């Protein structure tokens, strides 16, 4: 088929005529960014030497190419460690999970790691980890950042975000009510704080419906 | 530049040219100054070999 | 470790900041009797904050502190002469060069592009504004 | 001091160069590691094989060197664009991005030259000495909810005050810095107190 | 030892059992003149910085 | 034969390491994009449209993933728009009156000031109305009663 | 063996002068040095 540039929307530049949205919707969407890649490394002797009897004569003449390539692969591995290090440890201040009670009507059981199990894996995190199907001198080095500590870093980031606001960046973790933080983040898009507080139940119901829809859509095995 | 880029037109900028400049026209030979004859007569005329 | 068995360093129940890795959430450093030490990952200092209904926090003071952030912006320019690399000080230099010198010509063009990129790195980080100003008293 | 990140560039460049000359030291399977020996005891129908072997080996070594230096220069380009971004709104303005341009609320950055690098003086606002206080979303006065025009509605014990979130400067509740919107029944958590007029 | 390149005078001292020298291999920088026993160096015909 | 086979294996290895190395460079580009989305979406608010969610970004919840990051980009999405009548300013007592915030918006005959992204009408009053200049320099002004508290 | 190091165009003195100009614009003019005069 031909390309779909988009749906045609007929709108008018007519001056002395304005439009204002009477009603608004809150919708959460997923953006997927692969941040790390599997570490790989090669052993020179098992690659170019193998089971050769003259392993010494093969090594001093041609193993230096493999030495450069292994140095490049080690640099790639260090780069892959630093990728997840700088995306997941911008702040190195680790937090307990707050007690899940009265989050302004926003029902955070799905995204926060429940204390029922001693892994820091969330329910959506469990679905993500279950749905992704994994898979002569080539050795796969394990990543420095284990899954448990990445889950703990995400838990600390979530706990700082929903409780302290954004002050956890500036080093004081000043606690904020989540309704106040939600109003202060509505204040950044030009809408006044009255819209959230006058309709807090509707906002909570919309976010819970979005959470349910994003749970059902991310559980259809495709 | 035209030779090192293999084209008759080059643009503005900087180009590191290959060394096609000088061709030597002289040859020098230096060996140790010993001119005795080697005993190939003893080796190639060995009566008892 | 999950990476493998480490022999030569002793584990510790405490937790210290990681500088060089091991590969399974473990790190090693030089720490005191002094020897090599191996420690688990420093998740960080543990901070206890209590999310509470209708409660707020406000700072009495604030502190102003400058910190060092270092970003390497440029790297040393290099160039390779083709004749002096592959020919060297050897005879038949013309015959050696017409068949295999264009590989080096491509690599030298790549290195010249790298050199131009390295000049442009410091040019665009240091001359975003090209209006020079004298030092005020 | 913590100048190792600048030293790593020079150290790895020196490693690339000395590893390259040690590559050129090899013989690559020919009968000799120098061109002058194999051009002094081999006729060209037999010499061109060893010439081809040595030239292909040296060109492969140069290919590996230019690959390493070239994508390393690409990574330096990435870091250079990051630093030029830090030139863009930390020197020529103010950055609202948290933790990108210093730990805390960024004020300025003083550029300083360095050998093949830029060293930053990221001066930042860092608050401390926190205190517990009691807040409410709004105040109902005369049957009307009152919202904060700026800052947070912050009460200690009895006196209700409004103050900004990043510093403790208490001002009395007054209609000039207080915004009113609707009645006080739809919103939960409202308290009630006297809102003063100037 | 056949080759093309300029020669100058060097000042380093060889061992009695050594007659050639290569500071870096595949360069062949060092050699002794047989006629005068003058220690010299072998450098390429021109510098590459053009 | 040893030289031929070793050079063949090393050529395969150098092709592999180039593919992996610049693939990891592209992965680092995506990682820097995600860390940028980790720097003002979860550590603050981004005013950049369409960068960090389809709509007006409110928050972002970082969720771990196998060799990646999946974001929870909650966004403001408005709808249900109605036509209205507007004019750049208001003229009263021979002086132009500009909006301190929002848009001067009228339906029928009554003129109101309201913010752009929500239909919350306020009556025209000098506290939320800014005055500058006379009535003739600007083009397209309607005139009405501006109230005082 | 043919490996030559090309010096950079922007020498240390002029980088220091550009840094001084940036500091002078920052602490005396503010941030208006970016746009305007
Ligand atoms: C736009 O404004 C002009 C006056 O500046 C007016 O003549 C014209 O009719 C207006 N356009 C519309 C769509 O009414
Ligand atoms: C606004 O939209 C919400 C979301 O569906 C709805 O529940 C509410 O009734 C709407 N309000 C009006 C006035 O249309
Ligand atoms: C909402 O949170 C409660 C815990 O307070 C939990 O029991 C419930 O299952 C959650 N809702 C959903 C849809 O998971
Ligand atoms: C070597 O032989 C040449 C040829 O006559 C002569 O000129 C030179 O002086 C000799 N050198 C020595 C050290 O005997
Ligand atoms: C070996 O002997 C023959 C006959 O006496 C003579 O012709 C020949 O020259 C000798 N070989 C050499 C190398 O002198
Ligand atoms: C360190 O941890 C191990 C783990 O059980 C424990 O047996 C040991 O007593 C600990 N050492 C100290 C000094 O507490
Ligand atoms: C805030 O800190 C400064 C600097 O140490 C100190 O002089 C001042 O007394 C502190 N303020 C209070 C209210 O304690
Ligand atoms: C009061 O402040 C302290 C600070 O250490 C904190 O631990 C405590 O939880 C706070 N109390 C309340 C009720 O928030
Ligand atoms: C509130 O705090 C101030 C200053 O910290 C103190 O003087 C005052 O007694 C406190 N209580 C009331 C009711 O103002
Ligand atoms: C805070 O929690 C208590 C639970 O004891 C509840 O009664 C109160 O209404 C809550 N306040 C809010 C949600 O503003
Ligand atoms: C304040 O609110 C409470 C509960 O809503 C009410 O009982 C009380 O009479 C109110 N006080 C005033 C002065 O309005
Ligand atoms: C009124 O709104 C509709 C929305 O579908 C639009 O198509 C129409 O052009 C608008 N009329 C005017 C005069 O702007
Ligand atoms: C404007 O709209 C409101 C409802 O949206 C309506 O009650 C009113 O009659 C309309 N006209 C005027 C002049 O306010
Ligand atoms: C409003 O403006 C029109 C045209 O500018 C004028 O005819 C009319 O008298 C004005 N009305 C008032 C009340 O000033």
């Amino acid at each position: 088929y031909t390309m779909s540039l988009g749906a045609e929307n007929s709108v008018a530049y007519s001056n002395n005529s304005i439009a204002i949205p009477t009603n608004f919707t809150i919708s959460v969407t997923t953006e997927i960014l692969p941040v790390s890649m599997t570490k790989t490394s090669v052993d020179c002797t098992m690659y170019i030497c193998g089971d050769s009897t003259e392993c010494s004569n093969l090594l001093l003449q041609y193993g230096s190419f493999c030495t450069q390539l292994n140095r490049a692969l080690t640099g790639i591995a260090v780069e892959q460690d630093k990728n997840t290090q700088e995306v997941f440890a911008q702040v190195k201040q680790i937090y307990k999970t707050p007690p899940i009670k009265d989050f302004g009507g926003f029902n955070f059981s799905q995204i926060l790691p429940d204390p029922s199990k001693p892994s820091k894996r969330s329910f959506i995190e469990d679905l993500l980890f279950n749905k992704v199907t994994l898979a002569n001198g080539l050795t796969v080095l394990p990543p420095l950042l284990t899954d448990e500590m990445i889950a703990q870093y995400t838990s600390a980031l979530l706990a700082g975000t929903i409780t302290s606001g954004w002050t956890f960046g500036a080093g004081a973790a000043l606690q904020i009510p989540f309704a106040m933080q939600m109003a202060y983040r509505f204040n950044g898009i030009g809408v006044t704080q009255n819209v959230l507080y006058e309709n807090q139940k509707l906002i909570a119901n919309q976010f819970n419906s979005a959470i349910g829809k994003i749970q059902d859509s991310l559980s259809s095995t495709a | 530049t035209k030779c090192t880029l293999k084209s008759f037109t080059v643009e503005k900028g900087i180009y590191q040219t290959s060394n096609f400049r000088v061709q030597p026209t002289e040859s020098i030979v230096r060996f140790p100054n010993i001119t005795n004859l080697c005993p190939f007569g003893e080796v190639f005329n060995a009566t008892r070999f | 470790t999950r990476a493998g068995c480490l022999i030569g360093a002793e584990h510790v129940n405490n937790s210290y900041e990681c500088d060089i890795p091991i590969g399974a959430g473990i790190c090693a450093s030089y720490q005191t009797s002094q020897s090599i030490i191996a420690y688990t990952m420093s998740l960080g200092a543990e901070n206890s904050v209590a999310y509470s209904n209708n409660s707020i926090a406000i700072p009495t003071n604030f502190t102003i502190s400058v910190t060092t952030e270092i970003l390497p912006v440029s790297m040393t320019k290099t160039s390779v002469d083709c004749t002096m690399y592959i020919c060297g000080d050897s005879t038949e230099c013309s015959n050696l060069l017409l068949q295999y010198g264009s590989f080096c010509t491509q690599l030298n063009r790549a290195l010249t592009g790298i050199a131009v990129e390295q000049d442009k790195n410091t040019q665009e980080v240091f001359a975003q504004v090209k209006q020079i100003y004298k030092t005020p008293p | 001091s913590a100048l190792g990140k600048l030293q790593d560039v020079v150290n790895q460049n020196a490693q690339a160069l000395n590893t390259l000359v040690k590559q050129l030291s090899s013989n690559f399977g020919a009968i000799s590691s120098v061109l002058n020996d194999i051009l002094s005891r081999l006729d060209p129908p037999e010499a061109e094989v060893q010439i081809d072997r040595l030239i292909t080996g040296r060109l492969q070594s140069l290919q590996t060197y230019v690959t390493q230096q070239l994508i390393r220069a690409a990574e330096i380009r990435a870091s250079a664009n990051l630093a030029a971004t830090k030139m863009s709104e930390c020197v020529l303005g103010q950055s609202k991005r948290v933790d990108f341009c210093g730990k805390g609320y960024h004020l300025m950055s003083f550029p300083q030259s360095a050998p093949h690098g830029v060293v930053f003086l990221h001066v930042t606002y860092v608050p401390a000495q926190e205190k517990n206080f009691t807040t409410a979303p709004a105040i109902c006065h005369d049957g009307k909810a009152h919202f904060p025009r700026e800052g947070v509605f912050v009460s200690n014990g009895t006196h209700w005050f409004v103050t900004q979130r990043n510093f403790y400067e208490p001002q009395i509740i007054t209609t000039d810095n207080t915004f009113v919107s609707g009645n006080c029944d739809v919103v939960i958590g409202i308290v009630n107190n006297t809102v003063y007029d100037p | 030892l056949t080759g093309t390149g300029v020669l100058t005078e060097s000042n380093k001292k060889f061992l009695p059992f050594q007659q050639f020298g290569r500071d870096i291999a595949d360069t062949t920088d060092a050699v002794r003149d047989p006629q005068t026993l003058e220690i010299l160096d072998i450098t390429p015909c021109s510098f590459g910085g053009v």
